């Protein structure tokens, strides 16, 4: 019988090698066919080390498998304890509109069969056909966004690029999600990398590109093995499109995630951010023009161009269009990625979609965006998810990333660790995240102490490094504080 | 024998754009840091200077400026780990080892990556290569186990 094991870091974690080692000793126990694969994430990581087993009906999933409970296999399947049914028939998989991550965890990641079975390389075949111009409009249409910050139509990004002469420009993918309850990159590019592969490649026959870069992080080295294989597997389908791409792996550093720091980082520089008088779509890597990019932004052009921009179009509010990906994870119960079209609001994402809590206790906190974003209470649950609701609502929502906290949460910890975090994560280039981060962490002591100099002290600070500081990582900081103190005076005396 | 495979790495980035990351990747993963005995024909082949060089090792944190133990451990600080008790995990493998955060030795090295991708695992490590999830105060026994 066929077997779907999981070869995502959130499978190997929980040990799911330990469960191929316990199948394959069973098997070898038990004669039997043993007919393993090893797919991506489904994006449900409270039983991730599924056992999808085949059926004429579809692929039953299995629970948490731990190597002890696989003895219960091989006997019967349908009185096992942890029995979940067709995969494909939970609610948590079933109210998803799921675009972008269609083919992500029910195919072999580095299988070109299935991926072209897939649909795969359609969009790369038809852009070529298409004109540099007519597929940028393609994308303009739609008007993307930008999915790793506030929001930027890509098509305009494209299009600057395009009329800008020079020898040589570049493309890069900025998948450097070194936020917190952001890793849907990860998932990805761990199942489903080709997607990228085609992405980046129509988007440099688009723009007027040969050369493109990838930019990994260190903490997501299967990623990055995975992401190697798939750009080596692909030469074939890349020279079809005169394109040569190439991984870079960062060194451990937050700033990087912005584009300048980042392509100061390829240039092998040191990741000092830069001013903003030229723009990287002007004079970006090596003083050319340059088309950077979140890996969600480069994953939907194929599938945009494609199935045509008017489909993508559909999805979504107004002004945010098409699906996105929510990224729950912390204290909560059913955690992993629910990707859906914008306009649900976090009260269903957390209380009757993700259920609870893994303690049972409530929420006191629920922080969208990373360590870059706010405390969003109980209270906010009246709120829908879109960019501008929550900009204009005292808050972000960047990469979607989504944590919980429960009652059993010290407020005051957390905003320490934000301006900590600002602190150790920190170029160095301007005063207001150099000093007024180490000091907000001494502030906030004085605070926890009990002195009444300090709250004014630190919202003057919060304000000068809003409007001074030059990156956002010493200009959104004082969010998760400012956030912390007026939602939750209860903690801070 | 260093400066041998010193130069076949540079040998291998020759002609790369901006080789200096990739380069000093490969001479960590050789020896084990980056020692100040090679930062000079980094910088002859690369036309850089000492400087550039030493400024760039020192910003990245993922370039060691010294070697490690046997054994390293990495464990999350970060908000979701935070959420779903690290800092009892912590507690209890640093008390296990001796070992504080940061706190290094010939044994073993403790450190924070702040991220590892496992935010629903909450609490997340990576110890020796190999990824570690739903870390409870039981799992760390067998983590010391295999970790002396
Ligand atoms: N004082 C503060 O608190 C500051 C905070 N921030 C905020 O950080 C968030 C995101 O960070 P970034 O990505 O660094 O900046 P950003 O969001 O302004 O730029 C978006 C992306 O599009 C590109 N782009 C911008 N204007 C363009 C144009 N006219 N033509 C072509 N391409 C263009 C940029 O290269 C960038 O890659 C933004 O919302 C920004 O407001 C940034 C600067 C300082
Ligand atoms: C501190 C910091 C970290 C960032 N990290 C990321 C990241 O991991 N991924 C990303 O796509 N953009 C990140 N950005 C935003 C980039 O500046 C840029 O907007 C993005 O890479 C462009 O991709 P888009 O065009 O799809 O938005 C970060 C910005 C800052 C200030
Ligand atoms: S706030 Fe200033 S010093 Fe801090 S990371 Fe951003 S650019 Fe660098
Ligand atoms: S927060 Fe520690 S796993 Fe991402």
């Amino acid at each position: 019988m066929k077997i779907w094991l999981p070869c995502d870091a959130a499978a190997k974690a929980c040990g799911a090698e330990a469960v191929l080692a316990a199948l394959r000793l069973e098997a070898e126990k038990r004669g039997g066919a043993l007919d393993i694969a090893r797919n991506g994430s489904r994006g449900m990581i409270w039983l991730e080390p599924l056992l999808e087993v085949e059926t004429p009906a579809g692929r039953i999933g299995f629970g948490p498998m731990t190597p002890a409970d696989v003895p219960a296999l091989f006997d019967a399947l349908e009185s096992h304890p942890k029995a979940l049914g067709l995969v494909e028939e939970i609610p948590f998989f079933k109210r998803q509109t799921r675009l972008t991550f269609a083919r992500c965890g029910r195919i072999e990641p580095l299988s070109l069969a299935q991926f072209a079975a897939a649909e795969g390389w359609a969009g790369l075949r038809k852009a070529l056909k298409m004109t540099p111009a007519e597929v940028v409009e393609e994308v303009l249409a739609s008007g993307l966004r930008g999915r790793g910050g506030a929001g930027f139509p890509t098509g305009i990004k494209w299009r600057t690029v395009a009329a800008a002469q020079a020898d040589q420009k570049y493309i890069v993918c900025n998948v450097d999600e070194g936020d917190s309850g952001s890793f849907a990159d990860r998932m990805l590019i761990e199942g489903d990398p080709f997607c990228l592969v085609e992405g980046m490649a129509i988007a440099g026959h688009a723009v007027g590109a040969t050369r493109g870069y990838v930019y990994i992080r260190s903490e997501y080295p299967d990623a990055i093995a995975v992401m190697r294989a798939a750009i080596a597997m692909a030469k074939p389908f890349l020279a079809e499109a005169g394109f040569e791409m190439e991984v870079r792996v960062g060194a451990g550093a937050y700033v990087c995630g912005e584009e300048t720091s980042l392509l100061n980082s390829l240039e092998g520089k040191r990741g000092t951010v830069r001013a903003k008088p030229p723009l990287p779509a002007l004079k970006g890597l090596f003083g050319k023009p340059t088309v950077v990019n979140n890996l969600l932004s480069l994953a939907a052009v194929p599938w945009i161009i494609a199935h045509g921009a008017k489909a993508y179009e559909s999805f979504g509010m107004d002004r945010s269009r098409g699906t996105i990906p929510l990224q729950i994870g912390g204290n909560v119960k059913r955690g992993g990625l629910f990707e859906t079209g914008f306009g649900i609001t976090l009260g269903e994402l957390v209380e009757d979609i993700c259920g609870g809590t893994a303690s049972g206790r409530p929420v006191k906190a629920v922080q969208v965006g990373g360590p870059l974003g706010a405390y969003h209470p109980v209270s906010d649950y009246h709120l829908p998810f879109c960019y501008e609701q929550f900009a204009g609502q005292g808050g972000l929502v960047g990469h979607a990333g989504l944590v919980v906290h429960d009652d059993t949460a010290d407020m005051l910890k957390l905003a320490r660790f934000a301006m900590e975090f600002c602190a150790i994560e920190s170029c160095g280039t301007c005063t207001p995240c150099r000093i007024g981060a180490v000091r907000g962490v001494e502030v906030i002591d004085r605070i926890a102490a009990g002195d009444a100099s300090a709250m004014p002290l630190l919202d003057d600070l919060c304000q000068t490094m809003k409007l001074g500081s030059l990156c956002a990582l010493g200009g959104f900081t004082p969010y998760p504080v400012q956030s912390a103190i007026r939602h939750f005076p209860a903690d801070f005396p | 024998t260093d400066t041998a495979r010193l130069r076949a790495i540079l040998a291998a980035h020759r002609g790369r754009e901006g080789a200096l990351l990739p380069i000093l990747h490969d001479v960590q993963a050789a020896f084990g840091f980056i020692p100040e005995d090679a930062y000079a024909p980094i910088a002859a082949d690369l036309g850089l200077t000492r400087a550039e060089v030493a400024g760039v090792v020192g910003f990245y944190h993922d370039f060691r400026k010294a070697p490690a133990g046997r054994h390293v451990i990495k464990l999350c600080r970060a908000e979701a780990c935070q959420a779903m008790g690290m800092d009892a995990v912590q507690a209890r493998l640093e008390s296990a080892l001796g070992l504080r955060l940061g706190d290094s030795s010939e044994a073993v090295t403790l450190e924070a990556v702040y991220c590892l991708g496992l935010c629903a695992c909450a609490p997340a490590a990576m110890v020796d290569d190999r990824l570690v999830g739903r870390l409870d105060a039981a799992a760390v026994a067998g983590i010391v186990a295999e970790l002396g």
